[PDB]
RNA sequence: UUACGGCGGCCACAGCGGCAGGGAAACGCCCGGUCCCAUUCCGAACCCGGAAGCUAAGCCUGCCAGCGCCGAUGAUACUGCCCCUCCGGGUGGAAAAGUAGGACACCGCCGAACA
RNA sequence: CUCGAUGUCGGCUCGUCGCAUCCUGGGGCUGGAGCAGGUCCCAAGGGUUGGGCUGUUCGCCCAUUAAAGCGGCACGCGAGC
RNA sequence: UGCCUCCUAAAAUGUAACGGAGGCGCCCAAAGGUUCCCUCAACCUGGACGGCAAUCAGGUGGCGAGUGUAAAUGCACAAG
RNA sequence: CCUUGAAAGAGUGCGUAAUAGCUCACUGGUCAAGUGAUUGUGCGCCGAUAAUGUAGCGGGGCUCAAGCACACCGCCGAAGC
RNA sequence: GUUGCGUGGUUCACCGCGGAGGUAGAGCUACUGGAUGGCCGAUGGGUUACUGACGUCAGCCAAACUCCGAAUGCCGUGGUGUAAAGCGUGGCAGUGAGACGGCGGGGGAUAAGCUCCGUACGUCGAAAGGGAAACAGCCCAGAUCGCCGGC
């Protein structure tokens, strides 16, 4: 015993209603715990960045929790 | 009374707080023993109480044990300094909260049943009373 | 044994409000 | 048969329930076919005696402070330690 | 609808939110008094510091 | 506007299942593999030319709490902050489970017969 | 706590205290006939040996005795040996 | 003794122990890119070898299979 | 298991090795007002038990409370105001 | 921490609004495991009184179980309040052995005046004064100086 790995600082970075700039990282995660919505890319490691300036919006898309940007 | 298998040999001690929310009434027999204090009842204590009830009734009746000691407790070797790895399991213990019914009994004679239940209670490390099925 | 017991028991007082150092 | 003197609960909640139980009453609710619940207060000793004498399914011809309407006990909440009644679930019955 | 708030207990040993709520209410020391308009925010502050103050409806 | 064919919204209170009724246009079932296209073999599928027959199925309409789903109020668990020596209490939040109940979906656009 | 020092076993000498009593004193019960016991209760006034072996404490043994008690005091006591 | 995953860790992040469990010092020229198509495991019934379990057929089955490799988070809309 | 049925055991407890004896479970009338069981509780009793000297209220003393619970009325009290 | 120069309410508190959660609890025929008593009976046993699988009927358990799921805490935003908040950039630091107490945990025997973490938790450290007999860390309360004033 005794081994461990570094804490990866995962989780939501910007919450609902926050004003963000284009390219802002919104959610660091493993896999698609959240799913990209309108104006939201994914990133090579499920990073859920913002493709446009606007406000964050969490929603539901038939089972999947989604994060979207409204302009 | 020992489990056939456990997924985690070394576990944290069960938390001793609150009142039991499940198994608070007699369900199998018509007489029971209800706990009034928290404790870690061991398989040795359970066996002692069961043998006491059985060897007082000596015939007839049914006894149910609605608790199982499936939580392990560890102990380090006797002569060792502090903190060189967690100790190996030594005891098997059941987490008992107040209101939990420990034993269930049915017998034609109320007096003999009550005497046997009292004999059982005096072997346990708790204050326990005798409750009926109304 | 008795020393520790008697020293610990006197935190039960109106003035200390049930707590005391050590 | 089993007459009960109940009153409408003026206040409901944790503190109100504790105060009523200390004063010696039993909080309860009344629902059923009318699709409308009411909060009533049941005196403890007499209701318990009725339950002991006439069983759980005993028809309770309890009357509201101003009105009369018999009902039935749906469920009771019993403290594991005190083995007394904390709450009662009364269901209206259309005879 | 004004409330009169008087500081009764001390700030020593109080927690951060309680000290800051007392400062926001404007009470400096024990037996000091202020007059405040009664509304949701004022009642929230009074709720946070209820044990350190006594409140009576003075006009 | 009636009731049909699509496209969507929503993703079970909408699902699964059972019971009945329909083939105007349509949607399908269906006839063959000559042409495009295809089978890790098969025109089964896909694709191609059609309407000999039909609602038996899909599909649509209505009725079913059956399985499944939603679900109070009250009470309790738990809990922030105070009181308090623990016991417990005040004050503010408040479940899960269970019960009463709900429910065999709802909403928008286009097209055909009818309007 | 003590590292700009608190001397560590056993023995000798001198003690003092507790009682969870070894003898002597007073009792209950007894699977106590008597003599002797067992067990339990009260009781700390006094008393509680000399040697062999071992650095020893401890322990075994010899000969007695009414008896050869158990512990605390820096495992009492080296500015006393 | 460096790196990765979980619990401890107290519903943001972070959080110790000579605390409790495991992995890595690679692999793949396709196991990469793109286009198109498909749905598994298990169970039931029937069928030479063939039997509990080989391939075949028909039902039931919404994820209980699978993912190159530990675990976690994901993926049936498939990332299979 | 039944039976003279006043009432009632091939036995309730010491007790004979056995047979006996011993009381009791039950009834008749004598007397005449309450008698038992059990539950939750407030405050109390035991269990209780080390070594310099009372030494587990800080002391004197306290139940004629100066102890405990509830309600109420004054006052004292800091370098706080 | 202090101080110079910039900025000026951006800090913090309460109220409202928009958000993510998987702890407490609870539940488990919602999974992975453990587990009590019946019914049925899979296999094994010499026609089976012996093991009694799977389901099912009731009752249960779990830091590395979750169909669920708080209270708090956290992010943003609009108001209200509040002098000695906050932010940037320079000069000069000290500190990097902490202690006890409350609550939540690990190690330990759920012992330690034991040890290791968390806690816009407190006090001491660096805090005098009153209370607790005495009594760093407990309760009350933060000493500018004087008074033979009061609460
Ligand atoms: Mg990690
Ligand atoms: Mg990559
Ligand atoms: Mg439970
Ligand atoms: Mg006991
Ligand atoms: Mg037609
Ligand atoms: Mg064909
Ligand atoms: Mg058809
Ligand atoms: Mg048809
Ligand atoms: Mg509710
Ligand atoms: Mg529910
Ligand atoms: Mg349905
Ligand atoms: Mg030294
Ligand atoms: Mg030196
Ligand atoms: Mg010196
Ligand atoms: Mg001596
Ligand atoms: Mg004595
Ligand atoms: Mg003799
Ligand atoms: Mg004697
Ligand atoms: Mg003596
Ligand atoms: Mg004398
Ligand atoms: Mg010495
Ligand atoms: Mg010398
Ligand atoms: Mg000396
Ligand atoms: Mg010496
Ligand atoms: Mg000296
Ligand atoms: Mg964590
Ligand atoms: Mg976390
Ligand atoms: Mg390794
Ligand atoms: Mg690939
Ligand atoms: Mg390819
Ligand atoms: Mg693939
Ligand atoms: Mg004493
Ligand atoms: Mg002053
Ligand atoms: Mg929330
Ligand atoms: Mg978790
Ligand atoms: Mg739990
Ligand atoms: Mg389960
Ligand atoms: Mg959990
Ligand atoms: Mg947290
Ligand atoms: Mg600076
Ligand atoms: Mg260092
Ligand atoms: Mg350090
Ligand atoms: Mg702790
Ligand atoms: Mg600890
Ligand atoms: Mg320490
Ligand atoms: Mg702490
Ligand atoms: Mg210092
Ligand atoms: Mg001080
Ligand atoms: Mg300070
Ligand atoms: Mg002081
Ligand atoms: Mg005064």
């Amino acid at each position: 015993n005794g081994r461990d790995s570094a804490a990866q600082r995962l989780g939501v970075k910007r919450y609902g209603g926050q004003v963000v700039k284009a390219g802002e990282i919104l959610v660091r995660q493993r896999g698609t715990k959240f799913h990209p919505g309108v104006n939201v890319g994914r990133g090579g490691d499920d990073t859920l960045f913002a493709k446009t300036a606007g406000a964050v919006e969490f929603g539901i898309k038939r089972g999947r929790k989604t994060v979207s940007i409204v302009g | 009374l020992i489990p056939r298998k456990v997924k985690h040999r070394k576990q944290h001690h069960p938390r001793q707080r609150g009142i039991a929310s499940g198994g608070t009434t007699v369900n199998f027999g018509d007489y029971g023993i209800q706990a009034l204090e928290h404790a870690y009842v061991t398989n040795r204590q359970i066996e002692s109480a069961r043998i006491a009830i059985n060897r007082h009734i000596k015939r007839g009746g049914k006894v149910w044990i609605n608790i199982f000691p499936d939580r392990p407790l560890t102990k380090k070797p006797a002569e060792t300094r502090m903190g060189s790895g967690k100790g190996s399991p030594e005891w098997w213990v059941a987490n008992v909260k107040p209101g939990r019914v420990l034993f269930e009994l049915s017998y034609p004679n109320e007096g003999v049943a009550r005497a046997a239940l009292t004999r059982a209670i005096h072997k346990l490390p708790i204050k326990a009373r005798i409750i009926t099925r109304e | 044994a008795k020393r520790g017991r008697k020293k610990r028991d006197r935190k039960y007082s109106k003035a200390n409000h049930g707590k005391r150092p050590n | 048969s089993n007459q009960l003197r109940v009153t409408v609960r003026t206040e409901t909640g944790k503190g109100a329930s504790r105060r009523a139980r200390r004063a010696g009453k039993i909080p309860a609710v009344l629902y059923g076919h009318g699709a409308e619940p009411q909060h009533l207060e049941l005196p403890g000793h007499d209701y318990a005696a009725v339950l002991r004498h006439s069983g759980t399914n005993a028809v309770l011809t309890l009357d509201i402070a101003g009105k009369e309407q018999l009902a039935l006990t749906k469920a009771l909440h019993i403290h594991p330690i005190r083995r007394t009644i904390q709450h009662a679930d009364l269901l209206v019955v259309r005879r | 609808s004004q409330l009169k708030i008087t500081q009764v207990r001390s700030t020593i040993g109080a927690r951060w939110k309680q000290r800051e709520s007392l400062r926001t209410l404007g009470l400096r020391r024990i037996r000091h008094s202020v007059i405040r308009e009664d509304n949701a925010a004022t009642r929230g502050l009074i709720a946070v510091v209820r044990h350190l103050v006594e409140v009576e409806p003075a006009q």
